[PDB]
DNA sequence: CGCCCGCTTCGGGGCAACCCTGCCAGTCTAATACAAATCCGGCAATGGAGTCAAGACCAGGTTCG
DNA sequence: CGAACCTGGTCTTGACTCCATTGCCGGATTTGTATTAGACTGGCAGGGTTGCCCCGAAGCGGGCG
């Protein structure tokens, strides 16, 4: 009960558009694993990140010898620590001697 | 499509940008300068009181003064008939 | 090449896309299945939509607003990653994503060649099996550890069916044992002798179905050891059991993958060069259907060959991602949403790639992997073309979605709809009415339209007269309509011509120029002589008016489509601002003459003299405003401003019979005299009565011998002479004034009796239903032409309707035949003639049945005029896209090849009779030769324009026979060159040298199709001309003959059968399946048996295949036999096309020829290739070794003409974009952007009229004298 | 001896006009526990940007003893 | 005749005001992940329609090794 009248999330300005001075501006190079190296202007003033989401799409780190050494997380949760949360020591090493007597019972028997 | 150029209000903005250079090339050296680096016409930037008076050579008092002037001057109906139709 | 695409192109190769070029193209790679962030509505991360991926959507603004104006651009910001730049940027960068499993494409993989199997020599059956993990496929295997281990593998089966056996024995034995404890149980006790005998029998039949069983593995082993034997790549394993016992048994010698991967490395094992190689073995040495096999086959492989191309680029690795501001997600008024339809396919992309890609990290049995694999394969193949394999995927409400090739196909995609024709500014629409004031360059206009039309060029205007103090408060004075904006309006408007369109455009003269001026109302005035052109009734149609802006479309408009400038039209030439229907009654009755009116000529003796004769035509008429003259009496006036006729002036004045102060008596009317008038100085003294064909004809010469401006005035004269006088005409309609004849009683019952006669012997079973039925329509038929005669022998001269049709306005005698007289026989359903007929006449008002009767009809033929309507627009639309590249290119080709023409044929007596279509086949043509006889003088020399006068000496000195120059043999290279296309028709004079000629021909065949009628097996009206321009075998295909000789005739069991008598030594050719509902041809009298026969002797009774009369007459009478054939159907119908038009057509039907031989140059048997391709490439052939390529000519329709072109853009905007666009990728064809449609599209400035480099280039300065003259 | 090539039949894909006129489609185990992240509400460091009052003062029109 | 004056500015100094602008900080809300123990084990589901044409694939009669 209106007009169809449309509009994209987002504003259009019109300022001028001068190319004879910018902001100065460095540029990074930043290298992922896979023998790859991207160019990011960033700005003079401006805390250039170590690493960087390069534009191939994997996790590139930065040229310069810094090593940050982020400390990655844990892996999150296995098989083996769900099993580990339940059991004990004990009673896996019993199974296994139980499953030990089983294969050495139809091996040889 | 809104987002789009309505196409008669830009070139009214051109024509609005050449009489606002009229207007203000019909005063002296010093007011259009002070008034376009205050409002920020040359560039996007516009210059505070304290850059104004640092490119002048003088205190902001005096730049203040004469931008208090500058605007008694321009609201006159001789430098506002032409002007008023573009709001 | 360019990327910022600055107009300055030359070429467009298209080009198969591999992964690296495709993770090169893109910006970022998007991972997750988001859109927009659901509460404050800005674009997620990592998305569909992220703004570090396709840029930013506010104006040189970051995601997190630390850098927000333009002395930050080019940079990117260190916190949000978004480089700051315009946000138009979101419509041209580009995504990709990642797949964690390869898939194939599906226009390689499907289509009605599927490529893949071409190319791999797959069955799409096996390929299906394939790609979709039906069956696996062994991509790979071993020859020499298979051919030791064949040796000790097969004494490892022997083991193996030795313990079988072993195994089986001892079944055997324990059968034996359990036998006889079933004796020693049975026969030793009291039993029945077949109960202990039951337990053997249940022991027998186990031993049975233990053998059975074992002979069933014995097969089983058997079959996967000669399985494993006779392995090799290519080959599917159906049955998954088989597969997995022959790789638990034997994991070495062979590897064996399903799935798209494997299909990769099919393609990575793989050389296209001894494939190839193979491949020209086979068509070398082979035979039947594997040659034909290997033609298709050697199609794509010498495609993938010749190229730089790899066919690893038919698999995907890496799919792309269109940008964003193409699939817009925009909000609404009111926060309602709208997706694009995209974002559903590739968010089911995306979501099934991430679960494959979590299913493969967390370790899953093999049935789910490759249930997920086959689910992102089948996903990508929706996206790709949604319903082409199973079922389309619906959305909400059972709605099929709008896959990445529906944006193409079909009617509603990008060609056909958004590129060639687009909606349009500075336009309007209104309904017309008649505007009988105007002069015939004009044209009528609201002012409240031309208010909107004209606004900016208004707002300047009255910006400059200081109406207004700048452009706002100028377009306020607009939009408050001011009384001053008028007085500048008529200034604005004054000399601007406009365009005024009618749809449907059928021709060349449904779009013409005008000068407007303003017209109080709302209806846009049009002159009553464009009606005829524009095919405008004033019924309620409605015209849309467009507007020109620039100096050379102002000029165009000017010069080019001015309406004063079209008089004749570009088909046959006759004018076309005729006089229509009551201008010709007007000026009928103004010119005709009544013996015996008021005041004649009679010549007198005794009482007084004649007085009939006048002084002046002054006096004439104002002794015809009193009461004594009427215009129409034989009077005797003395002229002197109208110019005599040629006996007269040779009589009076002889040579110098110039008028304007001589006198000279003149025995006409007042009327012709008032006629003549309108007519120029010029012109002699016609004294006739003006039919519509004497004013066709007065018109053609004045358009032939006078400038054009005369011409328009004197049309426009005539058009006020005949309307002032069609008034007091006095034409009215009463049901007084329409008379019944006398004696139509006694024919309707003379007619009755002999109805009766016929109906009383059927009665009596004399004869059968059929016979009667014929009998009554032969006898109704016989008496509606009686009730016509008396009808027509019954009414006077001055009649309003036999006025009405005789002076040829409107009408025909049929219709008066229906209204007074008899209706007559009615049609069926189904087309046959109902005994019945009406005999009531539509003034005398019909009964129930016979208007029920009628009914038929009538709704036949109104459902039938719009099915015929639409096809003849299918058809122009065909004929249009195929000869779009015949545009004149030299003055000369100077050639000396050219076709005859008939002329006026020998009459038997002896005299030159004059051939009926002479109009349409030799006027306005080139002597290709010149013209001699008797070893005489030379009458009309070589390269003449070959007008009326011509021939008449032609036919007058008694020559028959001439050469004509024509644009079947002009020899240019790209397009006909000037003297061969000859006079065009719509000027007059030679045509020019940048001249659309194709599109004017296929317009004037194209445009009367809606009026051509059909009949009640051979189709005789539009169909007829589709099947013969699309080049099918006809209907009723009758068979030519072969060679010279007398026949064999046979009449056999239901069908004949002919056979012809060579007069050399070849066996009799044989024509066997000719039913006996076909007749024989008759010539001369009917085919009889042993008669000799020509060459090119139609045998049978129909229509002549044209593939078989090319083989056998070649190329030269296959011109003749399909120009005659179509105008033989449009002279049906009283319409005449000339014939230029046709042989326009004609020309690119028969450009390429087939190839037989390959010679050793790169073409394939059986690829059609152009007349001039393939002669150029025979030159560079007899050097470097010689040998031809055999080829001979062939003739195909036009469908499968316009297809094969050289550039992918005009085809694929054609018909069937799929199609055209897939094998063009995989040939690498890159297209030239020289023909006339690829201009268009891309909107550059078209090579034709006004667009070539002779015109576009033009120095226009002062002259030296006139420059120191300021 | 079963093996394989000419005919026939069956099925899949494409197209079938052109002007206005139009304005939004569906549904079922449900919770706790917690932790990380984001935001927002409210003073607290300013501190720079502007506002105002007064005055020092250079020197050319303007009016008296 | 000189002389005050009065007033355009031109400019500075000093006090005052006032609002951005981070910065913690405490709490609020928002969003994401993990976990629920009787037993439960291979879809509902919706229609089949034209005419004409081209061409490619499946299958069958028919001879052949
Ligand atoms: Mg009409
Ligand atoms: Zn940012
Ligand atoms: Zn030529």
């Amino acid at each position: 009960d209106r007009v169809l009248r449309g509009s994209r999330l987002g504003a259009v300005s019109y300022e001028t558009d001068r190319n004879h001075d910018l902001a100065p501006r460095q540029i990074a190079r930043y290298r992922t694993d896979n023998g790859e190296e991207f160019e990011v202007p960033f700005a003079d003033d401006a805390e250039i990140p170590g690493t960087w989401l390069c534009r191939n799409g994997m996790e590139g780190t930065l040229i310069e010898g810094d090593l940050p050494e982020p400390k990655k997380v844990k892996p999150p949760r296995t098989h083996w620590d769900m099993l580990l949360e339940r059991r004990s020591i004990e009673e896996l090493e019993e199974l296994l001697k139980e499953r030990l007597e089983l294969i050495r019972s139809r091996r040889r028997g | 499509d809104s987002e789009a150029v309505v196409a008669v209000d830009a070139v009214s903005f051109t024509l609005l940008q050449d009489q606002l250079q009229s207007v203000l090339d019909t005063l002296s050296e010093r007011e259009a300068g002070v008034v376009r680096l205050r409002f920020g016409l040359t560039d996007g930037q516009p210059r505070t009181l304290d850059e104004i008076g640092q490119v002048y050579g003088v205190t902001r008092e005096r730049i203040r003064q004469i931008e208090s002037k500058t605007m008694s001057k321009l609201r006159h109906p001789s430098r506002s008939q032409v002007l008023r139709d573009y709001l | 090449g360019a990327m910022l695409d600055v107009n300055f192109f030359d070429e467009l190769r298209i080009g198969l896309a591999t992964a690296e070029d495709i993770r090169q193209w893109s910006y970022g790679e998007v991972k997750k299945p988001e859109t927009i962030n659901y509460r404050t509505l800005k674009p997620e991360k990592d998305g569909l939509f992220c703004e570090k991926i396709f840029g930013p959507t506010r104006d040189w603004e970051c995601y997190c607003g630390k850098y927000k104006r333009v002395r930050f651009k080019g940079i990117i910001c260190e916190r949000c990653g978004v480089e700051v730049t315009r946000a138009k940027v979101r419509r041209e960068r580009m995504g990709h994503i990642e797949l964690a499993a390869p898939v194939t494409h599906i226009w390689y993989f499907k289509g009605v060649p599927s490529r893949l199997g071409y190319l791999l020599d797959l069955a799409p059956k096996d390929l299906e099996k394939i790609i979709y993990f039906a069956a696996y496929v062994i991509t790979s295997v071993d020859e020499e550890m298979r051919h030791n281990e064949l040796s000790t593998l097969e004494a490892e089966m022997a083991v193996e069916r030795k313990a079988v056996e072993d195994q089986r024995d001892g079944e055997l034995e324990a059968r034996a044992q359990k036998l006889e404890a079933d004796l020693a149980e049975l026969e030793a006790e009291g039993a029945k002798a077949d109960a202990r005998r039951k337990v053997r029998d249940g022991g027998e039949r186990e031993m049975r179905q233990i053998r059975d069983r074992a002979q069933r593995e014995l097969d089983r082993l058997e079959d996967i050891w000669s399985t494993f034997t006779k392995l090799a790549p290519k080959q599917l394993i159906v049955d998954e059991n088989l597969y997995r016992e022959l790789v638990d048994r034997y994991g070495e010698y062979f590897t064996g993958a399903m799935g798209a991967e494997s299909i990769q490395k099919l393609i990575e094992n793989f050389d296209i060069d001894a494939e190839a190689e193979s491949l020209r073995d086979v068509i070398r040495n082979g035979k039947g259907q594997k040659k034909l096999r290997a033609l298709k086959r050697l199609k794509v492989v010498a495609a993938f060959q010749q190229s730089g191309n790899s066919p690893m680029g038919m698999v995907l690795d890496a799919v792309p991602v269109i940008p964003p501001e193409l699939r817009p997600m925009v909000q609404l008024d009111g926060g309602r949403f709208a997706t694009s339809d995209l974002n559903d396919l590739y968010r089911r992309v995306i979501n099934r790639n991430n679960r494959l890609k979590r299913l493969i990290d967390l370790g899953a049995p093999e049935i789910i992997v490759n249930n997920e694999k086959r689910m992102l394969q089948e996903s990508v193949d929706a996206l790709f073309d949604n319903g082409r394999r199973g079922r389309p995927v619906t959305g909400p409400g059972n709605r099929p979605l709008k896959s990445l090739s529906d944006l193409l196909k079909g009617k509603q995609g990008r060609f056909r709809q958004n590129l060639l024709g687009k909606r349009v500014d500075y336009s309007g629409r209104s309904v017309i009415v008649v505007g009988p004031q105007l002069k015939l360059h004009q044209c009528g206009l609201p002012k409240l339209m031309a208010l909107e039309l004209f606004k900016p060029f208004v707002m300047k205007r009255l910006v400059d007269l200081n109406h207004a103090q700048n452009i706002k408060s100028a377009k306020r004075m607009v939009e408050r309509q001011r009384p001053q904006v008028w007085d500048v309006l008529e200034e604005v408007i004054a000399e601007h011509p406009v365009l005024l369109n009618r749809a449907p455009t059928l021709h060349r003269l449904g779009i013409q120029a005008f000068e407007p001026m303003l017209v109080e109302g709302k209806a846009i005035q049009l002159h009553p002589l464009v009606c005829e052109a524009f095919n405008a009734d004033f019924d309620g149609d409605q015209m849309a008016v467009h507007l020109p802006l620039s100096a050379e479309a102002q000029a165009e408009a000017r010069i080019l489509m001015l309406s004063s400038n079209n008089i004749l039209s570009p088909a046959s030439g006759r004018p076309l601002a005729m006089p229509r229907l009551d201008m010709v009654t007007g000026l009928y009755y103004l010119t005709t003459e009544v013996p015996g009116d008021t005041g004649e000529y009679q010549p007198a003796s005794g009482d007084h003299p004649e007085t009939g004769v006048y002084s002046s035509p002054a006096e004439a008429i104002m002794a015809a405003d009193r009461g004594v003259l009427s215009v129409r009496a034989k009077i005797k006036v003395r002229l002197t401003q109208l110019r005599p006729p040629v006996e007269i002036e040779a009589e009076l004045f002889g040579h110098s019979g110039w008028q304007p102060g001589d006198a000279w008596m003149a025995e006409t009317t007042l009327g012709r005299v008032m006629f003549n008038e309108l007519l120029p100085l010029g012109y002699p003294f016609v004294n006739k009565q003006m039919h519509k064909k004497v004013q066709a004809a007065i018109i053609n010469d004045l358009a032939e011998r006078y400038p054009m401006i005369v011409v328009a005035q004197t049309v426009d004269k005539l058009k006020d002479a005949g309307f002032y006088w069609a008034t007091r005409s006095g034409v009215t309609v009463s049901m007084a004034d329409v008379l019944v004849p006398p004696r139509k009683k006694e024919i309707l019952d003379h007619y009755e009796e002999r109805a009766d006669k016929v109906e009383k012997q059927f009665q009596r079973g004399a004869l059968n239903h059929d016979e009667r039925n014929e009998a009554l329509v032969e006898i109704w038929k016989e008496a509606t032409d009686e009730v016509g005669q008396a009808l027509r022998e019954h009414y006077p001269d001055d009649n309003p309707i036999i006025t009405i049709v005789d002076s040829g306005a409107t009408g025909n005698f049929t219709q008066t035949r229906t209204l007074a007289g008899m209706k007559g026989l009615v049609t069926n359903p189904k087309g046959e003639f109902i005994p019945r007929p009406v005999k009531s006449s539509f003034r005398e008002g019909l009964t129930v049945l016979e208007y029920f009767i009628n009914t038929h009809g009538a709704r036949k033929g109104l459902a039938d005029t719009a099915l015929r309507t639409a096809d003849s627009g299918y058809l122009t639309r065909r004929l249009v896209d195929v000869s779009q590249d015949v545009i004149v290119r030299e003055h000369d080709c100077q050639t000396e090849r050219g076709i005859v023409v008939e002329l006026a044929e020998r009459a038997p007596d002896g005299t030159l009779i004059r051939d009926p279509y002479i109009e349409t086949s030799a006027y306005a043509r080139t002597l290709g030769t010149d013209a001699v006889d008797e070893a005489g003088n030379v009458i009309v020399e070589r390269g003449q324009d070959l007008g009326d006068p011509e021939i008449d000496a032609l036919l007058a000195a008694g020559i028959t026979q001439v050469k004509v120059r024509s644009v079947l043999t002009c020899a240019t290279s790209t397009g006909v060159c000037a003297t061969c296309y000859g006079r065009s028709m719509a000027t007059g004079k030679l045509v020019d040298i940048g001249e659309a000629v194709g599109i004017v021909a296929a317009q004037s065949i194209g445009e009367p199709g809606t009026q051509l009628t059909m009949r009640t097996d051979i189709t005789g009206g539009l169909p007829r001309v589709q099947e013969l321009f699309e080049a099918r075998v006809p209907r009723g295909k009758a068979p030519i003959a072969d060679v010279t000789g007398r026949v064999r005739l046979e009449d056999g069991e239901r069908f004949y059968k002919i056979t012809i008598v060579p007069d050399d030594g070849g066996e009799e050719v044989v024509y066997d399946k000719i039913s006996k509902r076909q007749r024989l041809r008759v010539f001369k009298r009917v085919l009889s048996d042993g008669d000799h026969v020509e060459v090119g002797q139609q045998l049978m009774e129909g229509s002549a295949d044209p593939h078989e009369v090319l083989r056998v007459q070649g190329p030269r009478e296959v011109q003749i036999h399909l120009v005659r054939e179509v105008q033989e159907v449009y002279r049906a119908q009283g319409v005449s096309i000339h014939d230029k038009h046709i042989e326009v057509i004609v020309r690119q039907m028969l450009r390429r020829v087939t190839i037989i031989d390959s010679g050793s140059t790169e073409f394939l048997p059986g690829s059609l290739i152009d007349r001039a391709e393939f002669e150029a490439e025979n030159r560079r052939v007899v050097a470097e070794g010689g040998e031809p390529a055999a080829g001979r000519p062939v003739l195909m329709g036009i469908t499968k003409a316009s297809l094969a072109t050289d550039s992918w853009l005009s085809a694929a905007s054609f018909q069937e974009t799929t199609r055209v666009l897939t094998d063009a990728a995989i040939n690498c064809r890159s297209d030239k952007l020289n023909g006339l449609k690829e201009n268009v599209i891309i909107g550059k400035l078209i090579p034709a009229g006004t667009g070539i480099n002779r015109y576009r280039n033009i120095a226009v300065q002062p002259t030296e004298e006139a420059r120191a003259a300021a």
